[PDB]
RNA sequence: AGGGUGAAAAGAACCCCCAUCGGGGAGUGAAAUAGAACAUGAAACCGUAAGCUCUCAAGCAGUGGGAGGGGGACCAGACCCUGACCGCGUGCCUGUUGAAGAAUGAGCCGGCGACUCAUAGGCAGUGGCUUGGUUAAGGGAACCCACCGGAGCCGUAGCGA
RNA sequence: ACCCAGAGCUAGCUGGUUCUCCCCGAAAUGCGUUGAGGCGCAGCAGUUGACUGGACAUCUAGGGGUAAAGCACUGUUUCG
RNA sequence: GGCCAGUGAGACGAUGGGGGAUAAGCUUCAUCGUCGAGAGGGAAACAGCCCGGAUCACCAGCUAAGGCCCCUAAAUGACCG
RNA sequence: CGGUAGGGGAGCGUUCCGUGUUAGGGAGAAACGCGUGCGUGAGCCGCGUUGGACGAAGCGGAAGCGAGAAUGUCGGCUUGA
RNA sequence: UCGGAGAGAGGCUCGGUGAAAUAGACAUGUCUGUGAAGAUGCGGACUACCUGCACCUGGACAGAAAGACCCUAUGAAGCUU
RNA sequence: UCGCCCAUUAAAGCGGUACGUGAGCUGGGUUCAGAACGUCGUGAGACAGUUCGGUCCAUAUCCGGUGUGGGCGUUAGAGC
């Protein structure tokens, strides 16, 4: 249990009056503070690089089918005349 | 409330399976007659996002299973 | 008394290139790497060495980088791989390195 | 006695900084006496008389009256408030062996 | 906006000042240094009394040194109050490249008066399990809570549209 | 117009943000921006992991066209 | 490389220059000092110059920069101009 | 071991809850005002007066939890006189 | 020009009642110097017993209204095509 | 303001003091709303272009000044 910090309750405690966000401007301010991912009205990553062939119209990713187990992870679930494996005993 | 993904990004970065973001590179849409052999080429393939960018593309959606490598 | 100010026509440039000597003289090379960006031919290709589409040198082999005398005033570059290269634990790097490196084993 | 000089005549205390080794009550002497006074008094050529050695006696190892040591800048938001008792010793002066050397005193 | 005499009105017979108000004795009561403006009663602000002390001074008012005087029914080179005169010392905050500032803010004193909570995502610390882990709603002589509920979720295969 | 409600509207703007000690400790730059007193990323703080050897000092090797100097080139210039 | 900040108005001085009138406590770059965020001593007072980097105590001592008639610590010191 | 923005570590108090219908308390608690104790500090600890019934520790927990600045706000009281 | 005299209502004094805006704290001199470049507060000088009342407004960048000019805000609102 | 001119005169000096002085005065000029002329503007409106009309606060805390008292001081106290 670490005891947060209520924060702004003297400069000897440390992150206070003004609370470790320096000085004005628009982080400092209270309420929601940008876009996430917003790089300032210059053009974001987010909407200047193509989209993944696929993904850009139709086309379901390929979801897997089949719930692959493979042969050396049978192994260590050992049973002799191991009566079928399948759905079912795994 | 629980964190919507923002499926504009969502759309242009991947994950691999090792756990690095990966995009498409931009430049070859249209104006390819111009543009040599050569270089689109280089502009057909996946690269990762440059370590800058992680923090606004993570921050952006939330549900990705990514490794920043640790 | 306020007169007006006369405009400029100027005011217009590129930002600097960035060509000149990439790999200098007597210095590690690689197979691929680039040792000069020159707008023309300032510096001529030597031996063990690629001339490219404008005219950025480059080497082929490893080895050292050479500045040859080109005959009447003009310049070479070409590369020669080194022989022996020998290392001495005598030296202070080596006896450095050995002494950080068992200082690093010994508090962990 | 801590780099610091004192006149000292015997039945007598003085204050001191806190001697450390020394015992709460517990006799010792100071071998670092620079002069020497009576009715013919008598300086010193070096340092010390020669086998001149005051004899006093440990009374008690008590701290020192607070000191208040306040770091203070102008509109920082800087103060900085910290006490600080010194560590000192009393010491009682029971004597001092006679000199025997440069009778000065015209 | 404006609550709290006392356990009990026992709320002050009588006397004095006196037209009233109110006051002092008396009386009641554990208490009236609980008297109706009544319980604890801080600060600013207003006085009264005692110790020292300013009328040739100049000063962000303190601070280091300390003349002379005064103590506390408890015998100290200890301690406290005053403070002749000396040296030093450009109120605080905000906010600036830079503020004693003649930049901003506060008459003073007391209260109220600001990074919180819900839900999710990342990370760290700690713990439990590791026969992988975990249950959600929902059920519980309610709520917590033994004890059930494995539906789902996370991990166990990638590659490619 | 007023009154009540949406409504604690929003305010990249101004003011304000309360206890203590110890350790480290910046920046006021580049890049982009309907941006210029805002924001993003880099640069420079803290903190915690991993990889190694550098740091300061002296001594060599490299390519430079600057101070200097010069008039063979490009201009400019005086006298015969 | 992980987690998580502030900053993004700078100022003066030395030098290399540009702009200006080789005016400005002017302006803009480049390299370095100090302030900014740094007390103390020298500069009468005096952010930015010089010295020097304040953990704390001492009614000890040696010195840097700078000084030695009095206000006010130290030579009304010396010899030659 | 100077330090603004700023980050990290270590603490003190406030009311309320578990322990606890604890001991301590009308031979005097909370409060209120004073201390020639203590601590690096926030604070702690003993005192006999006023006060008239509540309520420490320690080990833990939770917040309407710490004020000098907001031309803050409510109440009181000045100054100008 | 160029003022002068006089009457009322104040002003002044005594008794009665009794406000205000303002106000970090105020033990609140002049000169020149200094400094955010215009100082009662910093340096050097000069001047100056302590304290009322009447008159006067040069200063306290006096009071009054978070400049109504100027510019900023990817502010508001009217009006135009 | 400056300036020109009339009548003078010894002469009709030039500057600093927030282009001295609005908590001393004035409000003619210039920075609000009305209205007009010329012009610019498709228009609303505009123009150190012009014209007419248009609210100037204050009980002096302090320093500072002009006056005028009181206290105390001047070493025993006084009047000249």
């Amino acid at each position: 249990r670490k005891k947060g910090k209520r924060k702004g309750r003297g400069h000897a405690a440390g992150q206070g009056g003004s609370c470790g966000f320096g000085m004005r401007g628009q982080k400092s301010r209270s309420g929601p503070g940008i876009m996430r991912g917003f790089e300032g009205g210059q053009m974001p990553l987010y909407r200047r690089i193509p989209k993944l062939r696929g993904i850009a119209g139709g086309m379901r990713a390929g979801l897997p089918k089949y719930v692959p187990i493979n042969l050396r992870d049978i192994e260590v679930a050992g049973f002799k005349e191991g009566e079928e494996v399948s759905l079912e005993s795994l | 409330y629980k964190m919507k993904t923002h499926k504009a990004s969502a759309k242009r970065f991947r994950v691999t399976g090792k756990g690095k973001i990966v995009r498409r590179r931009a430049g070859k849409q249209h104006l390819l007659a111009k543009k040599n052999t050569k270089r689109k080429n280089r502009l057909s393939k996946l690269i990762q996002v440059d370590r800058s960018d992680y923090d606004n593309v993570i921050g952006a959606l939330p549900y990705l299973k990514v490794n920043r490598k640790v | 008394h306020k007169k007006g100010a006369g405009s400029t026509k100027n005011g217009r440039d590129s930002k600097g290139q960035r060509l000149g000597v990439k790999i200098y003289g007597d210095q590690v090379a690689k197979p691929g790497a680039i040792i000069i960006r020159q707008r023309g031919t300032k510096f001529h290709p030597g031996k063990n060495v690629g001339i490219g589409k404008d005219h950025t040198i480059f080497a082929l082999i490893d080895g050292l980088v050479k500045f040859e005398k080109y005959g009447p005033d003009k310049k070479k570059v070409s590369v020669y791989p080194r022989e022996i290269q020998p290392e001495n634990p005598n030296s202070y790097r080596a006896r450095k390195r050995e002494n950080f490196r068992l200082q690093r084993e010994k508090k962990k | 006695i801590g780099s610091r000089q004192y006149i000292v005549i015997p039945g007598r205390w003085i204050y001191t900084q806190r001697l450390k080794g020394a015992t709460v009550n517990d006799k010792i002497v100071l071998n670092k006496v620079l002069l020497v006074g009576t009715k013919a008094s008598t300086y010193i050529g070096t340092p010390i008389v020669t086998n001149a050695a005051v004899h006093a006696v440990v009374e008690e190892q008590l701290l020192d009256d607070k000191v208040i040591v306040f770091k203070y800048k102008k509109k920082k938001n800087y103060r900085r408030n910290i006490g600080h008792r010194q560590p000192i010793t009393r010491i009682k002066i029971t004597g001092i062996t006679g000199y025997e050397d440069y009778p000065a005193s015209t």
